[PDB]
């Protein structure tokens, strides 16, 4: 498959007044790993992150064009972008190439810059949006992540429990996927701060 | 009063073309002589200062090994035509594996004559005629030929012709001295003589340029020494 | 060509000019200037010729005048705008 | 009124006129006369074709055109323009055939060509056509039809019509015919007659008569009048001129 | 056959003025007057929809037009030009909505419309629009009132007037109007400032009113305008 | 003076002055004469030279095996139209494998030249043509003006001082239809003669002859090839 | 068409472009706008022409456009043309960012816009943009910068300059008061309030009449801030309390 | 797009827009260049010393490649355009041909570009003149000059801009094989020539030099002051101790 | 001001110093050049059009002289002004209607047709290359819910709905008449409408028509297909006027 060419995994998860987004760190070409610190999660504002799995070229290029459009948006209007609006903007960008699509399945996680109400969502490679109140996943180990997140996720979690949950889910899902891993990075964002942690993971 | 670049005068003429002909009168004078031994081309360089390197004045160029060209008027406008001529000769060699006849090249360059005009055209098409007169001097299967061209696009074969500011004088002088059995030596000599007559500043080796095309020898631009050897016999 | 020579010769015929210098050359450098301007030259040299201290003018005296009048006073001319009768 | 208000077709005069179109019309007025008249069994065309030199061939500068196999055209004015309009009419008829399957109805061809003419009276980028023309046709499903088009783009249906120098005079001569009951056969003579009347032998030199049929006598095909009928009508005319 | 004139018809005078723009503004300041008031909890637009007779059906054309569900428009100046700008503004609004799936902010629609107006002061072969626009909107809790002029420049107002006698209307607004006004009071002072010029018995079909609160933009019915015209 | 500079501008008296002025460009060209028998079509042209040390302008051009032309006016426009006509003829032979009828070629030239008389900033073609041809309807001589009008002539002349030639031709039309080729070329040469002062006359240096016919492809005679026609002419002292 | 063409992209017989000159005249009649460079920042201060009792104040500014995370500009002339140019500036800067993944150097941004204005002077037959700009910014190559561009597409770098009405007075005053290498944000703010106070037709000067923006470097990030009216009143009061102090000495 | 002839012929056969362009050049800051043996020096006059102005941002001497620099006079924006285009072409030459760039080649490119703008619809001549200066491979030093017409020539020494006639006269009288025998002497000649038009300063002279396969060197006003000092000294040790 | 001009403001469609568009006004003047007058009246259950039918010569097929045009089977129009321009505008209207039905799948309303035509002419008003059309269109038709409708569009870009209107030479007078006769409040039946329109035109021209001097278009709620009355039925309406 094309999506399995580089592999990779991205997950986002809701909490109470907080939200979390994690990804593995491997940049690998099929079986071979080239680097272990590859960025898959891009800040699109304070308190709004986008998570991109898939083909690493389109990861980088979708991230970049999204930052393009976003900067323009935040300059024309005098405000950071709302998450819904970011979602629709990504959707538009992906659907523009409906007949030669970017091979990325983005995940968005962020707090409404006016309120604090957490938002998570994911999109197709052609930009079909999908919002949930629990979690969203993307990548080569989607099944795994679904399996962990259905069994670990509780509703009103505090930042520490959101952390423990998304961490265990990512770790155990990713450790049963051959082309995902080489480290896990987890961004738990709340109204007051943003915590970024890198977990101890297997390197095989 | 504004009119177009493609307007006719009641006397039946295009004002841009006529004005261009007027623009030639200001150019440096040039002489071409056709001869059964070859064709010669001279032009006076019109250096404005001893500080100006005269070797960077070329009003005589090689279109191809058997075709040379002497130009008068707006040189910058001449460069475009000369390039188009070179490309044309080479395309004909590419395609048919034989050199261009001087008349064919001349014709080709003459097609870019009246190719000017405003609306109803490409965004990179010409706005006005070429303010230049040319003398093409070549050798082909019909032997030594010399053609003259003006911004009207009319080109015509000539035995001996002059273009430039001292066109009239030099042409009369040429008529007085030309016959269809001159040697190339007499032709060059005559040319340098008439040139000295019409030139403002004194004729010398770094003041004119001179070139011949003979049937057995490719286009030859005369060096300083080769010029000196001729100017010596004033 | 032949005209201006008559214009030059007529105009300068009445003053102390250098007999070596041939108005023909000057006339050549005068494509389309009326016979009036040609007059600013003939008298123009007068200044130059007087500006040093000389009786008779030289070729350059005219040349300069030609380049001094014609060219310099070209922006004005109005002989090219009045040709098309504007 | 000529104060810049008459240099372009994109310019109205302060009284609400377009003077270029009027001047084009005036170009038509200065042209030789051509008439056309509709009867009950077709349409007949007549043209006063002035000979400008004996060096011109018989049948040079025809001012009768075959626009389609069922439609003839008679022009007056600047002849270039008339030819171009003939080509346009032809192509309109052709395209019609190819796209809809049948011969173009005359009212529709007239509407199309006249919209094409009108299209040139709006902009500064082109000039109005200096010609007026007549279109004649006959069909069993529509009848006999005759339209005229002027430089403004106006198209009208006529029983009888004339264009050029002697427009009025010709009309006055035409109103004396009872063409709504006459046959094409008969009409030819009257057309030639009206032409001979209208012609001014003093101002205009010698002339040649052009004549065109289109009707039930030709099975709907627009044709030239045979030399026989033509000479017959000419004779009738010359003799009717002595009265 | 046809192309397009490629050169600007709007050019700098030696004084540095774009003369055509000021003459377009002269065309604005000759149209029927219109007043716009932003009032804490809403926005009011009103204009003089005075016909020429009893034959024109006033229930057929309107001057207070909706652009979307939350933004409204009135004009002063030339009618046809207004029509064009309204079509174009609706189109722009819908582009924005296709892309962001969020109704266009009033400021952004004003920006876009203004850009359109500026194009016709620099593109070839055209005159500028002879219209001033008043654009009302509800976005982000707050109310919004902008004006765009034929130059393509735009300004945010608490209240303003355009058209004939716009200066006196403007002064009257400066005096007889201030903040903490409820939409109702704003409608009142709007019809009040329109009456400072209406030469006639201001009827319920002689003027057109629109409101914009945080329930959406809408045109007031002739009935509602009659009720409001009953004081 | 405001109706003078644009072809898109009708004059208040029903005329287009750029077209007329364009027509005047035909009279600036050296004279040329074209006449037909019943079997042959002949162009005779007076060539002209700039200075004595320059060759004479060529005035008869070859279009197709059955069609040749004589030009009068702007040479650039002449060559433009000439290339167009040659292209059309080649297109005709390419697609239909039959020579293009002269009347159709002429119609194409009318169509082509009409276009720029209707669009702003375009100018009419400043060249007049005489077209000599032979097809299934026999010999033809046609005349084309910058006005994009054309005429089917029985004989014609255009250019400067061509009215003389026109008169002469107008006098001997009745002879032409039965003439033989030598006599036809002679008549053309006489017509061309009557377009000169008594001081100057025909030569093998300033005359060009062009013939096409039922048994003869279009051919141009320029120099010594002309001499057998000229040396057979009785001079004229009037 | 030949008749109606005003011919905007054409030389005048003295060798000048009339529409460019006239555009400069238009600029002369716009709100004063000046900019002062310092060692710890750079600032723009502009006269507000939008000063009427009914204006609602819905934007962060009136004459100060934010173009890029490191860079900002002020304008003088026709405001709509300024909207056009500012949009295009945004686009340029974001394109550079998309291509190089690092912020555009200020000089390249200025050149990129100036090439557009020049283009308008050389061909197309359109009127030029009746706009001058001041650009303030920071980059990793030349640090704090101030630039200026005119409608001819011609630009230049300054340590302090002014643009708009009474530009020349302001320039002279700055030639007097500037302090090469010895400039601070505080001192520059004082200078701004001074020159603004003298150049503005309406004396006394309220915060309702001026707009101040500073661009400074704080902890590796670039900060661009428009001064709140309170701080501005503090500056004005400081100016008057310094002016009434130096008048005692006589 | 805009397709109008801006540059056309005048009835006396001149291109008036080109002449006005050349006027625009004549209003430029003075720029001169002289060619030495192992050094080529170009100096430009009034830097418009506004003192609040960053000199770096207003330099009128740019570099086209490591081999070629260029100075100019005229309309700075037009100069910027021409300079950038020339740079692109200098690089594309290295792409298409492994050999570098010769000063004549880039001169030819620039010239052709200007001429192109003198003969295209819609466009207006660039109102600049350039002094192109460089060292070709083989080591011969070269200085050419271009013009708003598109014409170009090589010079030993030349001047453009305000008071170019004065500087040109001076250079005509002072360019010898004795002068420009050392770098220090060629630079001296240029400063001597520039001081004959400048506002009498030294802070109003920029001088740039190129030498061998080394890069462009622009002079700091300290070195410039030193050279003008040795100048004034020799102007008082060979002109004072005599007259 | 008050009639001031500067530059080309009287030659092309740009602003005069007092903010007028002189070429548009001139187009309005161009409407009257036809020398005809048309009257349109809206009934309770119908809409009627009536227009002079000047056939000056018997040499013309009087059937081909018509200013009534079928835009759609259920939408009628009457044109006033320059003839060829009128036909141009008619073709455009036809196209816009057909296209509307093709894209939207219901019959075009007169309101939107008129708005579309108007919108097109505004472009002529705003672009310099072309000149407005010297014509005026009045459209009639029955809408699905608003009842009968009469609309009208101008050469500048203005369009409006009416209870009654007229165009051409005697426009002002016909409007005076009609605005007098609308205030009287009568049961606007079909014959009441037809008689009202005919008499408006007749009194305005002081003629008393033959049935071959006018032409009457109509559209009814009971029969929405735009119907052009034969000379016979016209006369039937004429003789009924010389009774009361």
């Amino acid at each position: 498959s094309i999506m399995s060419y580089n592999g990779g995994a991205v997950m986002a998860m809701k909490g109470k007044n907080c939200v979390a987004i994690a990804a593995d760190r491997r940049f690998g070409i099929q079986a071979q790993m080239v680097t272990t610190d590859f960025q898959k999660i891009f800040p699109m504002g304070d308190r709004l992150y986008i998570g991109l799995a898939g083909l690493a070229t389109d990861v980088q290029t979708v991230a970049q064009r999204l930052k393009f459009r976003l900067n323009l948006y935040e300059l024309k209007e005098g405000r950071q972008i709302k998450p819904y609006t970011l979602m629709s903007m990504v959707a538009n960008l992906l659907y523009e190439k409906r007949f030669g699509p970017y091979y990325t399945e983005p995940v968005i996680a962020g707090l409404d810059p006016k309120t604090f109400k957490p938002f998570i969502c994911s999109l197709d490679l052609i930009g079909c949006p999908m919002v949930t109140d629990d979690f969203v996943v993307s990548g080569t180990c989607a099944e795994q992540m679904y399996g962990m997140c259905e069994s670990l996720w509780e509703p009103n979690m505090d930042p520490d429990h959101l952390f423990e949950t998304i961490s265990q889910a990512m770790l155990n899902a990713v450790d049963r996927d051959a082309v995902s891993g080489m480290g896990v990075i987890v961004h738990i964002i709340e109204k007051d701060k943003i915590t970024t942690r890198t977990l101890k993971a297997r390197m095989d | 009063y504004d009119r177009g670049v493609n307007t006719f005068s009641p006397e039946g003429r295009l004002f841009q073309v006529e004005y261009a002909i007027e623009a030639i009168k200001l150019g440096s004078t040039a002489i071409g002589i056709q001869t059964s031994e070859g064709v010669c081309l001279a032009v006076e360089k019109r250096i404005t200062s001893p500080l100006m390197e005269p070797s960077s004045i070329e009003k005589i160029v090689e279109i191809d090994a058997h075709i040379g060209c002497a130009m008068s008027g707006l040189i910058a406008d001449a460069k475009t035509l000369i390039d188009k001529a070179r490309v044309e000769t080479q395309n004909h060699w590419f395609t048919y594996n034989e050199t261009m006849t001087v008349e064919s090249v001349t014709q080709a360059v003459s097609n870019l004559a009246l190719q000017f005009g405003e609306e109803d055209a490409d965004p990179g098409a010409m706005s006005r005629p070429f303010g230049v007169a040319l003398l093409f001097g070549g050798v082909d299967e019909k032997g030594p030929q010399l053609f003259h061209m003006d911004p009207s696009g009319t080109f015509v074969q000539c035995d001996a012709r002059a273009i430039g500011s001292a066109s009239e004088g030099a042409q009369s002088s040429l008529q007085e001295v030309y016959h269809k059995s001159m040697t190339l030596k007499e032709a060059i000599k005559s040319s340098l003589i008439i040139l000295k007559q019409v030139m403002e500043e004194k004729l010398n080796a770094t003041n004119i340029e001179l070139a011949t095309v003979q049937p057995g020898q490719n286009f030859h631009m005369f060096t300083k020494e080769e010029l000196e050897e001729v100017i010596k016999d004033i | 060509l032949e005209g201006r020579t008559h214009i030059f010769k007529i105009h300068a015929r009445s003053m102390s000019v250098e007999r070596d210098i041939r108005f023909e050359l000057l006339a050549r450098l005068c494509p389309n200037s009326t016979g009036a301007e040609i007059r600013s030259v003939c008298t123009e040299a007068g200044m130059f010729a007087i500006r040093a201290r000389r009786k008779i003018a030289t070729e350059k005296d005219f040349l300069e005048a030609v380049n001094k009048v014609i060219k310099s006073y070209a922006k004005f001319s109005a002989t090219p705008r009045y040709m098309t009768y504007n | 009124i000529g104060t810049g208000y008459d240099l372009s077709a994109s310019t109205f005069s302060p009284d609400g006129r377009v003077f270029q179109v009027e001047y084009a019309m005036k170009a038509v007025e200065n042209s030789s006369t051509a008439i056309g008249i509709r009867c009950k069994d077709g349409v007949v065309f007549g043209v006063e074709k002035l000979v400008l030199s004996k060096l011109y061939e018989e049948g040079s500068n025809k001012r009768l055109f075959n626009v389609d196999r069922h439609v003839g055209m008679a022009v007056a004015g600047l002849l270039a323009d008339a030819r171009s309009l003939a080509d346009i009419a032809r192509e309109e008829a052709s395209n019609f055939r190819s796209n809809f399957g049948y011969n173009i109805p005359l009212k529709h061809l007239a509407d199309r060509v006249a919209m094409y003419v009108h299209a040139y009276t709006l902009y500064s980028a082109v000039r109005p056509f200096g010609c007026s023309f007549m279109l004649g046709s006959y069909s069993v499903n529509d009848g006999a039809q005759l339209y005229m088009i002027d430089p403004s783009g106006v198209s009208y249906g006529y029983w009888g019509c004339a264009i050029g120098k002697a427009r009025q005079a010709a009309k006055t001569e035409i109103e004396k015919l009872q063409m709504k009951e006459m046959t094409c056969r008969d009409i030819v003579k009257e057309v030639a007659k009206i032409i001979y009347i209208v012609h001014d032998e003093v101002k205009d030199k010698a002339f040649e008569l052009e004549l065109s049929w289109v009707g039930e006598l030709t099975n709907g095909r627009h044709e030239i009048v045979p030399k026989d009928i033509r000479e017959e009508a000419e004779k009738y005319a010359k003799e009717s001129l002595k009265e | 056959a046809e192309r397009g004139y490629s050169f600007s018809l709007t050019t700098f005078s030696p004084s540095g003025k774009l003369v055509q723009i000021e003459y377009a503004l002269a065309a604005v300041a000759g149209g029927a007057p219109s007043v716009g008031i932003k009032a804490a909890n809403g926005v009011v637009l009103a204009t003089e929809k005075k016909q020429k007779s009893i034959l024109y059906d006033e229930r057929s054309v309107h001057k207070v037009e909706p652009i979307t569900k939350h933004i409204g428009l009135v004009y002063s100046g030339m009618g046809p030009d207004y029509r064009v700008l309204v079509h174009r503004a609706r189109k722009l609004a819908q582009q924005y909505y296709l892309v962001y799936q969020e109704p266009i902010p009033t400021a952004q629609l004003v920006q876009r419309v203004a850009s359109v107006m500026q194009e016709y002061t620099q593109s070839g072969g055209v005159r500028p629009f002879g219209v001033s626009l008043l654009i009302c909107g509800w976005n982000e809790g707050r109310p919004y009132l902008f004006q765009s002029d034929p130059s393509g420049a735009y300004f945010a107002w608490k209240a303003t007037a355009m058209g004939k006698n716009y200066v006196n209307g403007k002064t009257f607004l400066e005096k007889r109007y201030n903040e903490d006004l409820e939409l109702e009071d704003a409608i009142h002072t709007a019809i009040l400032t329109l009456k400072e010029s209406f030469e006639g018995q201001m009827t319920e079909d002689n003027i057109e009113v629109g409101i914009c609160n945080e329930a959406g933009f809408r045109r007031l019915t002739p009935t509602e305008v009659k009720d409001y015209l009953a004081a | 003076n405001q109706y003078d500079n644009d072809v898109t501008v009708w004059s208040p008296q029903g005329r287009i002055h750029q077209i007329e002025y364009a027509m005047e460009a035909v009279k600036q060209g050296s004279a040329t004469v074209g006449l037909k028998s019943k079997t042959h079509a002949v162009l005779v042209a007076l060539k002209r030279a700039q200075s004595e040390l320059a060759a004479h302008q060529k005035k008869i051009l070859h279009v197709d095996n059955h069609i040749g032309i004589s030009i009068a006016g702007l040479t650039a426009d002449a060559r433009l139209l000439c290339n167009f006509m040659r292209q059309e003829c080649l297109d005709s032979r390419f697609v239909f494998d039959r020579p293009l009828p002269v009347s159709r070629l002429v119609s194409l030239i009318g169509s082509k030249t009409q276009i720029p008389t209707q669009r702003y900033g375009r100018r009419p073609y400043g060249v007049g043509l005489l077209i000599a041809g032979y097809d299934d309807m026999g010999p033809h001589i046609f005349q084309t003006c910058p006005s994009a009008n054309y005429f089917d002539c029985r004989a014609m002349s255009i250019g400067a001082r061509s009215q003389s030639a026109r008169t002469y031709l107008e006098r001997h039309m009745s002879e032409f239809m039965e003439c033989n080729l030598n006599e036809l070329v002679k008549h053309g040469l006489r017509a061309l003669r009557e377009t000169l002062p008594a001081e100057q006359d025909l030569t093998t240096k300033n005359v060009s002859i062009g013939i096409v016919g039922k048994d003869l492809e279009f051919t141009i005679y320029d120099d010594d090839d002309v001499s057998p026609f000229l040396e057979g002419l009785e001079e004229r002292p009037q | 068409s030949r008749r109606y063409d005003s011919r905007t992209t054409i030389f005048s017989p003295e060798g000048r472009l009339y529409q460019v000159e006239y555009a400069m005249e238009a600029i002369g009649h716009a709100g004063t706008c000046l900019g002062i460079l310092a060692n710890d920042g750079v600032l723009l201060a502009a006269e507000r022409r939008n000063i009427h009792k009914l204006l609602d104040e819905v934007f962060f500014s009136e004459k100060i456009y934010k173009l890029n995370e490191d860079m900002a500009c002020s304008v003088a002339g026709i405001t709509s043309d300024a909207n056009v140019l500012t949009n295009e500036l945004r686009l340029i800067a974001q394109r550079y960012l998309l291509q190089y993944q690092e912020p555009i150097p200020c000089e390249q941004l200025v050149t990129a816009l100036c090439d557009i204005k020049q283009a308008y002077t050389q061909f197309g037959g359109k009127r030029p943009f009746g706009v001058s700009l001041l650009y303030i910014g920071w980059d990793k190559h030349y640090g704090f910068q101030l630039y200026q561009s005119d409608p001819s597409g011609n630009y230049g770098g300054w340590k302090a300059t002014c643009i708009g009405n009474n530009s020349a007075a302001a320039v002279s005053m700055l030639k007097q008061d500037y302090k090469e290498g010895e400039m601070t944000l505080k001192s520059a703010l004082a200078l701004a309030i001074k020159v603004l106070n003298k150049t503005m037709d309406v004396s006394k000067l309220s915060a309702e009449k001026v707009e101040i923006a500073t661009l400074t470097r704080e902890n590796g990030k670039t900060v661009i801030r428009v001064l709140k009216q309170k701080e501005v009143e503090q500056l004005i009061k400081k100016h008057e309390e310094e002016e009434a102090k130096a008048e005692r000495e006589k | 797009s805009y397709d109008r002839a801006i540059t056309v012929f005048s009835p006396d056969g001149h291109l008036f827009q080109v002449e006005y362009a050349q006027e625009a050049v004549k209003k430029g800051s003075t720029a001169v260049g002289v060619r030495g043996r192992d050094i080529v020096v170009l100096g430009v006059e009034k830097k418009s010393v506004a003192k609040l102005q960053d000199e770096r941002t207003v330099r009128k001497i740019c570099a086209l490649d490591d081999n070629v620099c260029m100075a100019f006079a005229g309309l700075t924006a037009d100069a910027r355009i021409v300079i950038n285009r020339a740079r692109v072409e200098c690089q594309s030459h290295r792409l298409t041909v492994e050999d570098p760039v010769t000063v004549e080649y880039i001169t030819r490119y620039i010239a052709s570009l200007k001429q192109r703008y003198t003969q295209s619809n819609g466009r207006r001549p660039f109102g600049i003149s350039a002094l192109i200066v460089g060292f070709d491979f083989d080591g011969t030093p070269r200085l050419y000059q271009t013009d708003p017409s598109g014409t170009y020539h090589a010079w030993k020494a030349n001047a453009i801009g305000r008071g170019a006639k004065s500087v040109r006269e001076f250079l005509e009288k002072n360019y010898t094989d004795e002068a420009i025998e050392t770098d220090d002497l060629t630079i001296k000649l240029v400063i001597k020539a520039l001081l004959e038009v400048v506002q009498s300063g030294g802070k109003n002279i920029e001088l740039a030099v190129m030498r061998r396969d080394q890069s462009l060197k622009i002079l700091n006003p300290e070195e410039i002051e030193k050279y003008v000092a040795e100048i004034e000294k020799e102007k008082e040790e060979n002109e004072k101790k005599k007259q | 001001s008050r009639g001031s001009s500067a530059g080309f403001d009287r030659h092309i469609t740009i602003f005069s110093p007092e903010g007028r568009l002189y070429q548009v006004e001139y187009a309005f003047k161009a409407i009257n050049q036809g020398g005809l007058t048309s009257v349109a009246v809206r009934g309770k259950d119908c809409a009627v059009i009536v227009t002079q039918k000047k056939v000056p010569d018997k040499l013309l097929d009087s059937s081909t002289v018509t200013h009534l045009f079928k835009i759609t089977e259920n939408i009628g129009c009457v044109m006033t002004g320059m003839t060829a321009d009128s036909r141009s505008q008619v073709q455009r209207a036809r196209y816009e209607a057909a296209n509307w039905k093709y894209k939207y799948g219901y019959e075009i309303p007169v309101d939107m047709l008129c708005k579309r035509i108007a919108d097109i002419s505004q472009v002529y008003t705003q672009n310099a290359e072309m000149r407005p059309l010297g014509c005026c269109m009045i459209l009639i038709g029955i809408d699905e819910e608003q009842g009968p409708q009469v609309y009208k569009c101008d050469p500048a870009g203005y369009y409006c709905g009416f209870k009654a209107t007229a165009a051409g030479v005697k426009q002002t007078e016909s409007t005076s008449f009609l605005e007098k006769k609308v205030k009287k409040k009568f049961d606007w039946t079909f014959e009441q409408t037809v008689e009202t329109a005919i008499t408006c035109l007749s009194t305005v021209l002081s003629i008393d028509f033959k049935p071959s001097e006018i032409e009457v278009g109509v559209v009814t709620v009971e029969n929405p297909k735009f119907r052009i009355l034969t000379e016979a039925e016209i006369d039937a309406h004429l003789v009924a006027l010389a009774e009361r």
